[PDB]
């Protein structure tokens, strides 16, 4: 099974570098070039350069030449992406993806990693239960939750159950609270028959302040 | 001797038709007769990818496997210290077109044992000169090749 | 560089219809040509490579055609799974580009949101703060008004609200509202109350508590 895993998402001040990476798994990484792609959501998708682990050859899209550094340890088969001199342009996703010797478009590619140019400091956030009641219930089934509040800069992450919950699962994207601080909520309906039996806890990562949160979400 | 072009085919025609490779004839399954008319190429001078460890890559028609040595020769000849590379041989991924002669080991998709992309034109050109009855310059990363079927020789 | 100009930028379409988006590169591309889907918060996927061949799993539904400038992506039957931004990609000349992108959406009948309210948490109160959230789940079309009353008073500018992307299997949205009240102010009032007008139900829907 091919994977290319990237590292989480940055908070970076302006003018600084940045590295991020991305290690290939479930095929022989040495063999196959990675490329490196960028996507904001004004100028989607757009090509930075690949790296050929193979024969260490490197090729730049110029608009990339001056900003990108490509290189790979092979030894841990990881590769990575340097972007020095960050801008407000340079916040965006980050994607490595694998060409398959046919060309150069990709088959498989890496989960992304955002990377928000900020001055400002990171934010953990507060985890609140949006417990089932008597006033989140509708046809037998009951309504719960976790509110994420008070966080910079984004992603939270938040899975149920450690990922073995994903039916009916709604993480709402992020709100810009007048603060500067965002705040989302991650619900999921369930049977109200077995409020008794089951465990409901959400599982929050932001990386950025280095939080990971777990809250057990309880009939009150 | 010159480069092929990119995207350059030779003979000029499409690869099914007669002057080329001709038609093809049909898929070429594990579990089938015909399967047993492929056999793997050996040939100790030229590097076989063979990322999906199957040995797939070395199945091939013996028309397919004449040409395929002489220009493992070439090759050599051509550059040395570099072999001959052959990233696809007979197909049962489906990583092809619909009717691709790699599905029946009339195919080879190839490049030069040190991936220089520099070479594959030259590449290309050692190809039609080894005998394979068509040579593409597909992609910037590989040169397809292919050859006759063995009842129209 | 190469343009890629892909048309149109976005559809709206019933599950049963067919799909057809065009990418127009701004000089030859032979058939260098790639076309990917990314479906809300995924990577892309690979569909349609060499302008025409499917790549493996891929179902027959999906297509290519095309050679030199002009191409053609189209989805036969559209399914409600096939919810997704698809881009073309040109790899004839260096660098690499991609078209701008088609956002295909489903359309589908109306549904009624399942309206829920969560009171703020105790440990949430005792940091001085109170959130109040009013659910909207699994409703169609996007349109829906939510009103916070608070011992009938209308609320206006303690409130945000969020939507989520469309779902990939009942083609749904769903949709988050919280107040956000100091925890004095919180407990200046009694009754808290959500009103959902919403094109599924017959009249708005209120979902309330008492504080206490
Ligand atoms: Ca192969
Ligand atoms: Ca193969
Ligand atoms: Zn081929």
């Amino acid at each position: 099974q091919v994977q290319l895993q990237q590292s989480g998402p940055e908070l970076v001040r302006p003018g600084v570098s940045v590295k991020i990476s991305c290690k290939g798994s479930g095929y022989t990484f040495i063999d196959e070039a990675l490329h490196w792609v960028k996507q904001s959501h004004a100028e989607s998708l757009e090509w930075i350069g690949v790296i050929r682990p193979y024969s260490g050859e490197t090729n730049y899209n110029q608009k990339f030449k001056d900003k990108a550094t490509m290189t790979v340890d092979i030894s841990s088969s990881t590769a990575y992406l340097e972007l020095a001199r960050l801008t407000s342009e340079d916040s965006a996703i980050y994607y490595c993806a694998r060409d398959w010797e046919r060309g150069d478009f990709f088959d498989y590619w890496g989960q992304g990693t955002l990377v928000t140019v900020s001055s400002a400091s990171t934010k953990g956030p507060s985890v609140f239960p949006l417990a089932p009641s008597s006033k989140s219930t509708s046809g037998g089934t009951a309504a719960l939750g976790c509110l994420v509040k008070d966080y910079f800069p984004e992603p939270v992450t938040v899975s149920w159950n450690s990922g073995a919950l994903t039916s009916g699962v709604h993480t709402f994207p992020a709100v810009l609270q007048s603060s500067g601080l965002y705040s989302l909520s991650s619900v999921v309906t369930v049977p109200s028959s077995s409020l008794g039996t089951q465990t409901y806890i959400c599982n929050v990562n932001h990386k950025p302040s280095n939080t990971k949160v777990d809250k057990k979400v309880e009939p009150k | 001797l010159t480069p092929l072009a990119y995207k350059q085919f030779i003979p000029n025609v499409a690869e099914k038709t007669l002057g080329a490779s001709g038609r093809y004839e049909g898929k070429i399954s594990r579990n089938s007769e015909r399967f047993k008319e492929l056999t793997p190429n050996y040939n100790p001078d030229i590097i076989f990818k063979d990322e999906e460890n199957t040995g797939a890559d070395r199945l091939m028609t013996q028309r397919c496997k004449d040409k395929l040595n002489a220009l493992a020769i070439s090759v050599m000849n051509q550059w040395p210290g570099v072999k001959l590379r052959v990233t696809e041989g007979w197909d049962e991924d489906g990583h092809h077109s619909e009717e691709s002669l790699h599905y029946e080991g009339r195919a080879v998709d190839i490049t030069t044992s040190d991936r220089d992309r520099s070479k594959y034109g030259m590449l290309a050109r050692l190809a039609v000169e080894a005998g394979f009855d068509w040579v593409y310059y597909e992609s910037k990363a590989h040169i397809h090749c292919s050859v006759k079927a063995e009842n129209s020789v | 560089d190469i343009v890629m100009t892909q048309t149109p930028k976005f559809l709206l379409v019933s599950a049963g219809d067919k799909v057809t988006i065009t990418c127009k590169a701004s000089q030859s591309v032979s058939n260098d040509l790639t076309w990917y889907q990314q479906k809300p918060g995924q990577s892309p996927k690979l569909l349609i490579y060499y302008a025409s061949n499917r790549y493996t799993g891929v179902p027959d539904r999906f297509t290519g055609s095309g050679y030199g400038t002009d191409f053609t992506f189209t989805i036969s039957t559209v399914q409600a799974e096939d919810l997704a931004v698809y881009f073309c990609q040109q790899d004839y000349g260096s660098p690499p580009t991609f078209g701008g992108g088609t956002k295909v959406e489903i359309k589908r009948t109306v549904a009624a949101p399942s309206v829920f309210i969560f009171p703020p948490s105790d440990e949430q109160l005792k940091s001085g703060t109170a959130s109040v959230v009013c659910l909207l789940n699994n409703f169609y079309p996007r349109e829906a008004k939510v009103q916070w009353k608070v011992d009938n008073a209308l609320q206006s500018g303690n409130s945000q609200e969020s939507v989520t992307e469309q779902d990939s299997k009942d083609s749904t949205y769903s949709l988050s509202s919280t107040l956000t009240l100091s925890k004095a102010d919180y407990e200046k009032h009694k009754v808290y109350a959500c009103e959902v007008t919403h094109q599924g139900l017959s009249s708005p829907v209120t979902k309330s508590f008492n504080r206490g």
